[PDB]
This record gives structure tokens, C-alpha cells and sequence, in this order.
């Protein structure tokens, strides 16, 4: 795949994704992309969907493809293991949700990007996700549980 | 306004000079913090007290 | 052991040293060097004890440790090779002499960082190092035998 981290003094905060069309950076994070066809793109602020501005070239447009709705709560994978359920993400285990990971794509069993991580350090027993997601008919909402703080 | 002059001048003379003495005061243990330190030069003389 | 070299358009002209508690840089050469953690940290000039300033948190400090007293003048290792010598610098060959290999550290047997390198060129036969070490006491002294030139 692709997906270009952001260091800032060096090490390594956040992960920025490339969905098709436009790259998705969080901005709770700070730094800068290290690949100099992405450090000129402009960044235009949002609200905590975290936008940023699409002037990816068209010599590698659609990087990745996103997924829209009738999604099953299913099996889903996820760069650290798997993720089971569609309202939210699951209660993945500890050890898992660290720190300077928010950022990544959580794609489908054919590679369809449905989610990206924010929040949710620690959940009790098991940590629950703060991801954003697509509605029922395909707008972009932000899901987060009660007392989920950021990266 | 010639007698404010010498006082000013002076002034910022003698603490420049002060300001060279502390900072020569440490870079001799600053750079050995292994190193042990006299209580004459800690707080007499200079000003750094003992830490770490 | 890390020992991170300075570049100046390309060429290597300088190295760089990391202590417990501290990074060390020489003041004969310019350029910036090529990690990106250690070229945000603030290093300020001095006089010839050489005061730099170690502002990199402690997870990658402490590589060497610098030389505790009791010095004897036994065997000291040397990236080039060895060196016998604590009131003076050893008479090494030639080949060890070039440009560019200031701030390279002279080490014990346990892998104690006791001298760094400033200067000494070639000084006939014998070969004699401008180094910066402790005297008696802990103190950081600079020594420098005649006709010492920046190397």
C-alpha cells in the first residue's frame, strides 16, 4: 500500500493516508510529510475529520479506493491484527494502541479503506477505536466513546 | 545627561564582565557531571547549586 | 558504536561524538549534519573547553561513557589503530594525518571515550594529537603540542 509517515524532530508522531483523490493527514498531530511530492501540497484546515487538499499529480492519482455503505460488521483487517464490527471498531486488546499510530487505514478483505484512527488509548478491559467513518448514505461522520483521549 | 552616560556604560560594562565570569564558572563542569564539585566555587563565587 | 560525521556539500570534513548526557561537536569545520535529531538541537559555541549542548531526550543517550580518573598509559584503542599515551598523544604512522578526521573519539579497553581529536597534522616522525581530556581532578583541560594545525 501506501501510506507516508510525518516525523517531527525526527521521530515518528502520525501516519498520513492517501485516499483516492484527496490525502488525509490528522491534524492533532504536527509535523511534516518526509516525500517532497506531498511536503508541497497546500493544507487546508477542517474540523476534526482532519481534510487536507487533494493536488495530488495525475501521474499516481487513486491510490486507494474508499468504501461506502451496506457494510456487515464482518471481519476486517487492521496493520496490527483485526478488527470485528461495523457501529464501531472493536475492543482490540492491550499492548496495541500505543502512541504515533493514528492515521492508518482500516481496509476490507479486498483492500477498501473504511476507517482512520484517531483515538482511544484505553478503554477499560479492552481499548475501544475513535475512528471516522461514512454513514448510511455514504457523509463523512467522526465516531468516538466517552472519555477516548487523542494520539 | 553626560552623568546618566557613565552610569549606564559602567553598568552594563561590569555585569558583562560578571556574565563572562559565570559562564566560565561551569563550562570547566559542565562538561565532566561525573566530575565532584567544591562548596567554594558552588555558590560563593558562582551560582550553580549541586544537582543530579 | 554511533559516531555521526558532519557534511558540507557531500564531502565528509568533520565527525561528531555522543557522550552520557551530551553530544560534542569541534569548532574547525562547518556543515550540518545529516541526522535530523541532531540537527534541531540549539548547539551553542564556546572557548576551547568546547561546550556544546546535549538537548536530545534520553532514549537514544548514553552510547559511550566518557573516561573515569586513574589513567594509566596503557592501551587505548583508536579508529586507525592504537595509541599508549596520557600525558601526551601516541607517535601514530602516517595515514592517520589526512583532513576531515577531527572529532574522532580515542577510546580504553572497556569502550570508555577518554580524548577527542582536534588537531596535529603531521609533525615529522612523530606524530602528535591536539586532544581535549581531564587532568587530574575531573576538570576539562585542552592540550596542544606545538605547531598544531586544524586537523
Amino acid at each position: 500500500d501506501k501510506t507516508f509517515p510525518i516525523m517531527l524532530n525526527g521521530q515518528v508522531n502520525g501516519y498520513a493516508c492517501v485516499v483516492g483523490g484527496r490525502v488525509f493527514k490528522p491534524l492533532h498531530v504536527e509535523g511534516r510529510i518526509d516525500n517532497e511530492q506531498l511536503a508541497a501540497i497546500k493544507l487546508k484546515k477542517a474540523s476534526i475529520y482532519d481534510l487536507e487538499y487533494g493536488d495530488v499529480p495525475q501521474c499516481m492519482k487513486s491510490d486507494t479506493l474508499q468504501y461506502t455503505s451496506d457494510k456487515p460488521p464482518g471481519f476486517y483487517n487492521w496493520h496490527h491484527g483485526a478488527v470485528q464490527y461495523e457501529n464501531n471498531r472493536f475492543t482490540v486488546p492491550r499492548g496495541v494502541g500505543g502512541k504515533g499510530d493514528s492515521g492508518r487505514p482500516i481496509l476490507d478483505n479486498k483492500g477498501r479503506v473504511v476507517a482512520i484512527v484517531l483515538g482511544g488509548v484505553n478503554e477499560g478491559s479492552r481499548t475501544a477505536l475513535s475512528v471516522v467513518t461514512w454513514n448510511q448514505k455514504g457523509v463523512t461522520v467522526k465516531d468516538t466513546p466517552e472519555g477516548s483521549e487523542p494520539w | 545627561c553626560t552623568c546618566v552616560a557613565i552610569i549606564m556604560v559602567s553598568c552594563v560594562t561590569s555585569v558583562w564582565l560578571l556574565c563572562r565570569t559565570r559562564n566560565l564558572c561551569i563550562t570547566p563542569y559542565k562538561l565532566a557531571p561525573n566530575a565532584q564539585v567544591p562548596i567554594l566555587l558552588a555558590l560563593l563565587c558562582c551560582i550553580k547549586p549541586t544537582r543530579a
